[PDB]
């Protein structure tokens, strides 16, 4: 349906008709909004190739990319299901600590640094994955690693240390 | 007619009309330099119109040849 | 009494700073913007204060041919 | 070779001479100006102040004490304004191909090839976004042609200049292959 | 009328005034020039036809 | 002329650079090859004109 | 350069309140317009139907630049009216180069030259014309609907301000009020038309609309009926602005009420920009293929306007006794010829359209200069007629009645023949230039099937020639009601003029009477250059007509 | 449909007015509010920001005509003492 | 046609306009008068995107067929809104089976 923001919507139209059997089925991602943001940098550490291939297939075939790019989308939802599966297998406590933080912090990442750094510790140890933000400035500390967050509502205690991969 | 001749005279005619409209005397000695100045501007404008004429002639020549290709090339493709 | 800018440029500027301060310093501040554009940015590049890269405001599609991935296929499901 | 020398759709204008650039940078326009361009700009610039002084002598204004000095200043600014626009517009029409530009085609070919072999971006590096570079380029392409109504100048290092840049790369390649043989010979 | 969500087009959504601003001062800036001159004419002209100078 | 030539062929480069969905913009290299041919033909005509009439 | 000129002049007039400083700001407005002519003159080294500039919101064309320069020169000639005093004092003792360049003349010039006259005191008058000119040269080069709207308003709003600038005249303020209130309604029509264009096409670019019309013109769910309906509303507003009947009742009233200096500018400049813009719009909205699209062609409103303007303009002018109302109606009959040439879209009609517009703008200018100069001439004359005593704004419009021109041949014979040569050009009598304009428009119409309109046009040309001859009969067939001022030549009445030298030492004193006061040279020379062009065109026609043949060769090329 | 009705109101202000040069001032602005309002509602329909911008510039030109219009009406009133039309 | 939409992104019917501009510029010239006749269906799609008349016509008959096709068939047990609102929820499997009639 159209991408226009709605102004006078009062009803929802659901279609219970299933996808045809011709198209291979895929189990869908079941993580909610905050679990996805906690695992967002892990997913793009692993599925970036699949995530970029899917967006390229769609760009390659204009106006016809919802169809004709269906196999690639199933590949992305399997890569991301393996990250979400892997985090629960090893870092469940640290993961839930961080995403439950983000629930009460407007899902703003700078507001839960002590929880994120511990999750980054556990995911790097257990899954060898690392949070990387591309093209960050070169003359200063990365924002996601700073001991002080100016826009944080609560101060980061000094004993909570940012996770540097190797120290 | 000659352009340099017509425009030189046109400047001399413009001086005569201006004195007639002002009702000032034509030909007083201490103001006769006006006729050479008006004529020289008439000479100069006309050397500029000759350059305009030369270029327009090239352009109209080219165009009449282009219309003679379009009419020709179309007839060539209609022979099939 | 009150000077004339084009006869005495420096002497007018002192009178205007003293006698028309809000008006004089308006033209001063307005000129500082044009100056600050001209001056600080080259000095910033002298001290090594590199301008930050732009943030992405669209999906960042990489250039080149598609990579021909293998993995996460229907059989793996 | 970037495999794409004509990367953007550009307007072809029917002119009598080769195009060097749709949108020359301001410094290239200044730097290619021939010494006649300076005489003509100065000549036009002095004309508005001198026309105004000429009129006052022949047909006096009968104005008060300071009025003509004020007017001389304004006629003088307009002369520096119109004088510089004419000087710039005279140089930049050789870039557009609307004036005989044999000299500047050689100076363009040399510099642009000397840039290729130095690894430099052909038209320099822009602090602006590729999209803001494309807006800038669409605003300034052939804009000296609208100078009598509106002033505009290029101060952005975009790479949209209306020309197929294969020739600069081709000539760099042929020049590199010439120098390499000389070094191998001796 | 039916509507549905999009994700690639909802990355950094802009309010209508930011969208007008993204283009009002760059791509269509000639419209700003003419308008600046229409307002400037309505200043000079309306002052000159009403007030007694000095 | 029943054919219109765009005075601004640079509208093919128009469009927002932000919040672009994959596949939204069309593949217009057939357009860019048109304009490339037009620039190369015009460069040739003048080349063939002020080089064959300069001797 | 027009924009650098407005800002620099605005800053200078913003910090001054001196009214003696207006004559010099008008001289700089003439020098300013000369640099613009040097810039557009150098922008004419290319062939193209057009180049879109500044993001496609503007375009440049060979026809666009020529008209930009024509606009600037017509502007430089009207500006002379406010840049030089109306009369001068000349003596053969001060007439050589050494004198006019190194010697000086001193006398009491105030009452001779009308130094503190009204037209010599407004300081913003040179600036307001420059903002009108800006809107005109933008309208010529508009490639977008918004650009058209913003340009037409820039030109329209400045015309209203020019018509209200004599703030102390009940007539002038009345005319500016009529112009704004009927002009604002015309703008709604222009805005309605453009809005309905974008709302049906999704585009504000003219070239996209031209292509949507190009693809439709082939001999199902989306008929493009809007283009011809939108452009018909759109042309109604532009018909009002050029005063074509039926929307013409405003011009006779506004042109007679505002001062004559002002009616030179307002009654010329708006037509030049509006008619050039319409020509490009008519060329690309043509229906080459006879389909249902051409049945609702918007060009029919111009064909009906031209027919109505030919009749109204020539019939209603028969009973006018006010000269400026007469000239207002004469302009309506000339737009009936301009509008027919535009409506027939052919190579011959466009060349005849281009000639008619330029030569008519040049000749009606002479009709305005001759009128203003005759007004200034009667300073040394007096009259006892009881009707002239009761005229209003006798200073803003010195000549108001056609009867005030009785016996002018007796006062000034060559000024009377300049007004004769110009009026006979309006009639269309050979060998005068205005003949060769109506000849081309009639030949274009006859060649393409407009025989019915041609016969109407030549009929009304006889009718319109009746009120032109009434002006000629009034200037030459009678004796003047104006007598020389007796005091100016009293034998005892003389003004002392001092000839100095470079170091301000008397060279001579001279005694001068009213016989030593003349018209100023800028006015006399301008009149003689245009009267000569009208009278000698048959010997100097190649460059002017060839420019038009090349210009229409490109617009129609390919 | 509201846009067309409100356009009629401005038209009908010209139909019923023999004496109010002020209502002629008013109805021109009602007509401008129709055309701007129509442009805006079609812009929402086509997801275009240029319709919004074109409305903005109509609003700015509309205010400027009010300044020029009320300024000229002041110049007229100073010498007249009445905005009335004798009829 | 502009390319700029309300949310900062591109306009919805801009792809159709470029598909229409590309067609006309690459198929129609002065050499070929009818080349622009390939732009007819491409222009229809552009006019359809902006206005949606043919889709409105299509969805106005299809909706008239279904509404009187589902007006005469027997109804077994219409699912209530509360049941639909529990669809796909991890602790309401009973309601989802009722909705999908599986
Ligand atoms: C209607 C009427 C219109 C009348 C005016 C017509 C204007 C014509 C067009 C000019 C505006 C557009 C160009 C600027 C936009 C832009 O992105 O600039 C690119 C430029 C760099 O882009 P780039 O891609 O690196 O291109 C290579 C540069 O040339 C390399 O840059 P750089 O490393 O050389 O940068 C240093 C440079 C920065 O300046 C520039 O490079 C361009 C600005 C020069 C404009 C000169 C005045 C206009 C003539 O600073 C200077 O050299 C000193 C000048 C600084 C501003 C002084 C005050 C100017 C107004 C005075 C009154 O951006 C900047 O540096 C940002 C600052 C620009 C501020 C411009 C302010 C103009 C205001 C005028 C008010 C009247
Ligand atoms: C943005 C606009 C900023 C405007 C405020 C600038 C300050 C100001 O009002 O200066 C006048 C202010 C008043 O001085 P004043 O001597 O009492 O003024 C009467 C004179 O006859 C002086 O009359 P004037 O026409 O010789 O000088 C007025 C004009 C200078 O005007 C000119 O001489 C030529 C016009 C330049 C236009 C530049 C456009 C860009 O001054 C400016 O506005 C220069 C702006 C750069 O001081 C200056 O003259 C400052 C000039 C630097
Ligand atoms: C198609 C058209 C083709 C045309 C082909 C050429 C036809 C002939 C054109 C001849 C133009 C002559 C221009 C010079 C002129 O009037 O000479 C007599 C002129 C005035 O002598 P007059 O008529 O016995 O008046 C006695 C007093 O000067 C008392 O005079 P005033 O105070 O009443 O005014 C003096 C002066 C006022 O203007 C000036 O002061 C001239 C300033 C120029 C800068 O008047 C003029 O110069 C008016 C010229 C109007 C030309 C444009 C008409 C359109 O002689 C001079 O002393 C002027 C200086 C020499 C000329 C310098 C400037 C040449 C270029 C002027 C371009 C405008
Ligand atoms: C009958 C009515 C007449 C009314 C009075 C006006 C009469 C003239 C009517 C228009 C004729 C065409 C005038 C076009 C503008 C001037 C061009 C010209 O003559 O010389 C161009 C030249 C161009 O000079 P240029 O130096 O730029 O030329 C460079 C190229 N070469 C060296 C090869 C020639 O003059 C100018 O500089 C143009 C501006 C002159 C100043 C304003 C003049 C207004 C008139
Ligand atoms: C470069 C230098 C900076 C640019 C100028 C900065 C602005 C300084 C103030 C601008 C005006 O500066 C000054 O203000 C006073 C206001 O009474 C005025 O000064 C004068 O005004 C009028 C003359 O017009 C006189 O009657 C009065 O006696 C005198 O005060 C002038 O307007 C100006 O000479
Ligand atoms: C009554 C009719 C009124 C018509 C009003 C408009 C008239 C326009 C007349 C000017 C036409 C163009 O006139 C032109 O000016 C330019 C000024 O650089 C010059 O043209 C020249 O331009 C460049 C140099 O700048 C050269 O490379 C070019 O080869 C040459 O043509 C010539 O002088 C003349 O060809
Ligand atoms: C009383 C009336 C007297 C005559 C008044 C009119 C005279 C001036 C008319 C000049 C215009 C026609 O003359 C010609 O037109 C063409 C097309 O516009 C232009 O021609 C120009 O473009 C070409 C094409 O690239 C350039 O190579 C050429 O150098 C340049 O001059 C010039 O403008 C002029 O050379
Ligand atoms: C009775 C009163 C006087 C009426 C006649 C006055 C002079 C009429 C001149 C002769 O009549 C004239 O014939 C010629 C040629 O047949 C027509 O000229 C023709 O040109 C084209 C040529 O393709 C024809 O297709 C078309 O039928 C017609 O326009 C003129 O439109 C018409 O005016």
């Amino acid at each position: 349906m159209a991408t226009r923001k709605p102004a006078f919507n009062q009803h929802v139209l659901l279609d219970t008709t299933p996808l045809p059997d011709s198209i291979p089925k895929v189990k869908e991602i079941g993580a909610s909004s905050a679990p996805l943001l906690s695992a967002s940098f892990f997913i793009g550490a692993r599925c970036k190739d699949y995530n970029d291939d899917y967006m390229q297939c769609k760009n390659e075939n204009p106006g016809r990319g919802e169809f004709e790019c269906l196999k690639e989308g199933r590949r992305v939802t399997r890569c991301a299901r393996s990250v979400l599966k892997d985090i629960n297998t090893h870092c469940l406590e640290q993961f839930r600590a961080h995403w439950q933080c983000l629930d009460n912090n407007n899902q703003q990442l700078w507001q839960c640094r002590p929880a994120e750094w511990k999750l980054n510790k556990c995911v790097y140890e257990n899954l060898k994955l690392e949070k990387v933000i591309p093209d960050q400035p070169k003359n200063s500390t990365p924002v996601h690693l700073r001991q002080r967050q100016i826009f944080a509502h609560h101060a980061i205690p000094p004993w909570e240390r940012p996770f540097i991969p190797g120290q | 007619v000659n352009r340099i001749l017509f425009w030189t005279g046109f400047g001399l005619a413009v001086r005569f009309w201006q004195l007639g409209i002002e009702m000032r005397p034509f030909f007083n000695r201490k103001s006769l330099w006006a006729y050479p100045l008006f004529g020289g501007v008439g000479a100069s404008f006309g050397y500029w119109l000759q350059s305009i004429d030369e270029k327009q002639t090239k352009m109209l020549e080219e165009r009449k040849q282009a219309i003679l290709e379009k009419r020709a090339r179309r007839a060539q493709r209609q022979a099939e | 009494t009150t000077p004339r800018f084009w006869s005495t440029p420096l002497k007018y500027c002192r009178w205007a700073a003293r006698e028309r301060p809000a008006l004089f310093f308006s033209v001063v501040i307005g000129a500082l913007g044009p100056v600050t554009l001209a001056t600080v940015p080259p000095l910033r590049r002298l001290i090594g204060d590199v301008d930050a890269a732009p943030i992405p405001l669209t999906y960042p599609i990489p250039p080149g041919p598609r990579k021909q991935l293998k993995g996460y296929d229907d059989d793996t499901e | 070779t970037p495999t794409q020398t004509y990367q953007f759709p550009s307007k072809t204008v029917k002119t009598d001479y080769p195009l060097i650039d749709n949108d020359p940078h301001f410094t290239r326009v200044i730097r290619y100006a021939r010494p006649s361009d300076y005489a003509h700009g100065l000549a036009a610039a002095a004309a508005g102040p001198a026309a105004l002084w000429l009129m006052e002598r022949i047909s006096p204004s009968q104005v008060g004490r300071g009025g003509f000095a004020k007017a001389m200043r304004l006629a003088g600014f307009i002369g520096l304004a119109g004088g510089f626009l004419y000087f710039y517009q005279r140089s930049i029409l050789r870039f557009y191909g609307m004036s005989e530009n044999a000299r500047e085609v050689e100076m363009d070919m040399r510099e642009m090839t000397d840039r290729v072999k130095a690894g430099l971006p052909l038209y320099g590096e822009s602090r602006l976004s590729p999209a803001m570079q494309g807006v800038a380029a669409r605003q300034s392409r052939y804009s000296a042609l609208f100078f009598g109504v509106m002033p505009w100048f290029n101060f952005v290092n975009h790479n949209q200049h209306g020309v197929d840049t294969a020739k600069y790369y081709q000539q760099a390649e042929r020049e590199l292959e010439a120098e390499r043989l000389a070094r191998e010979q001796a | 009328f039916i509507t549905s969500k999009i994700w690639d087009g909802a990355l950094a959504e802009n309010n209508h005034i930011s969208s007008i601003g993204n283009i009002m001062y760059t791509n269509y800036n000639v419209w700003l020039i003419l308008a600046s001159f229409i307002l400037l004419l309505a200043m000079v002209g309306a002052i000159v036809i009403t007030i007694k100078p000095r | 002329s029943r054919h219109i030539e765009l005075k601004y062929p640079e509208v093919f480069s128009h469009g927002s650079p932000f919040n672009v969905p994959a596949g939204f913009y069309p593949n217009l290299d057939h357009v860019i090859e048109h304009y490339r041919k037009q620039h190369l033909e015009e460069e040739e005509r003048k080349a063939k004109k002020l080089a064959a009439a300069a001797a | 350069m027009i924009m650098i000129s407005i800002l620099s002049l605005l800053l200078s007039t913003s910090v001054t309140l001196r009214r003696d400083m207006s004559i010099l700001f008008n001289r700089i407005s003439i020098i300013a317009l000369a640099y613009c002519i040097l810039h557009d003159t150098m922008s004419l080294s290319f062939i193209s139907k057009g180049i879109g500039l500044h993001g496609g919101l503007l375009h440049i064309t060979n026809l666009t630049q020529i008209f930009h320069i024509f606009i600037f020169i017509i502007s430089i000639l009207i500006l002379q009216l406010t840049s030089f005093y109306p009369r001068k004092v000349w003596i053969p003792e001060y007439s050589s180069l050494k004198d006019i360049f190194f010697n000086k003349i001193l006398y009491y010039r105030t009452k001779i030259i009308n130094k503190m006259g009204e037209h010599m005191k407004i300081i913003e008058y040179p600036l307001i014309l420059l903002f009108v000119i800006s809107g005109a040269v933008f309208l010529i080069s508009t490639n977008d609907l918004v650009s058209i709207f913003l340009s037409i308003e820039l030109q329209s709003y400045g015309l209203y301000l020019l018509s209200t600038i004599y703030r102390n005249s009940e007539l002038s303020t009345t005319g500016g009020l009529i112009y704004f209130l009927l002009g604002g309604l015309s703008s709604c029509f222009i805005l309605l038309g453009t809005s309905l264009l974008y709302v049906n096409s999704g585009t504000t670019s003219l070239d996209g609309l031209y292509i949507l019309n190009s693809i439709s013109d082939v001999n199902s769910w989306y008929k493009p009926y809007y283009l011809n309906f939108s452009l018909l509303i759109f042309s109604i507003g532009f018909l009002f602005k050029v005063s074509a009947a039926p929307f013409h009742f405003w011009s006779p009233d506004v042109y007679d009420a505002i001062p004559t200096i002002v009616t030179t500018f307002v009654a010329i400049i708006a037509k030049i920009s509006i008619f050039i813009f319409l020509l490009e719009l008519v060329y690309y909205t043509n229906s080459n293929a006879n389909s249902y699209l051409s049945e609702f062609s918007w060009t029919y409103a111009l064909l009906i306007s031209s027919l109505l303007s030919l009749i109204i303009g020539t019939v209603v002018g028969l009973t006018q006794f006010r000269i400026k109302r007469l000239l207002a109606y004469s302009t309506i009959s000339h737009v009936g010829f301009i509008l027919l040439a535009l409506s027939v879209s052919s190579i011959e009609s466009t060349q005849a359209f281009i000639f008619y517009l330029i030569q008519y703008s040049i000749s009606n200018l002479n009709a305005f200069f001759i009128l203003i100069t005759i007004g200034f001439s009667l300073y040394g004359y007096v009259t006892n007629n009881k009707e002239y005593k009761s005229l209003l704004d006798k200073n803003n419009s010195p000549i108001q009645l056609i009867s005030q021109l009785k016996g002018y041949f007796y006062i000034n014979p060559l000024l009377s023949l300049s007004l004769a040569i110009t009026i006979f050009s309006f009639v269309g009598v050979p060998p005068l230039v205005g003949f060769f304009a109506k000849q081309m428009v009639l030949s274009a119409a006859l060649d393409n099937g407009y025989i019915f309109l041609s016969l109407i046009a030549i009929i009304t040309s006889v009718i319109g020639a009746v009120y032109y001859l009434n002006v000629i009969k009034e200037i030459f067939f009678y004796s003047p009601e104006h007598e020389v001022n007796p005091v100016l030549n009293e034998s005892d009445s003389n003004f002392s003029l001092r000839i100095l030298n470079e170091k301000n030492v008397l060279i001579r004193s001279v005694l001068l009477k009213g016989r030593n006061i003349f018209i100023s040279s800028p006015f006399s020379i301008t009149i003689s250059i245009i009267t000569n062009v009208i009278l000698l065109f048959i010997f100097m026609n190649k460059e002017w007509l060839s420019m038009g043949t090349i210009l229409v060769q490109i617009l129609f090329s390919a | 449909n509201i846009t067309l009705i409100l356009f009629l109101i401005g038209i009908l202000g010209f139909v019923l007015n023999r004496k109010n040069i002020i209502l002629m001032l008013i109805s021109i602005e009602i007509m401008l509010l129709s055309i701007t309002f129509l442009i805006l509602l079609s812009s929402l329909n086509m997801d275009d920001i240029i319709g919004q911008t074109y409305a903005i510039y109509i609003i700015v030109v509309a205010g400027a005509e009010s300044a020029i219009g009320l300024g000229i009406l002041v110049a007229f009133y100073r010498l007249r003492g009445s905005i009335a039309i004798e009829y | 046609a502009s390319g700029y939409g309300l949310n900062g992104g591109p306009s919805r019917c801009f792809p159709f306009w470029q598909e229409l501009l590309a067609c006309y510029v690459t198929n129609s010239s002065e050499d070929n008068p009818d080349g622009k006749n390939k732009c007819i269906p491409v222009m229809e799609d552009y006019y359809e995107c902006l206005h949606h008349r043919k889709e409105a016509a299509r969805v106005r008959a299809l909706q008239a067929a279904y509404r009187e096709a589902e007006a005469k068939k027997l109804q077994e047990n219409p699912p209530t809104a509360g049941q639909i609102r529990n669809l796909g929820l991890l602790n309401k499997e009973e309601d989802t089976k009722k909705v999908h009639c599986a």
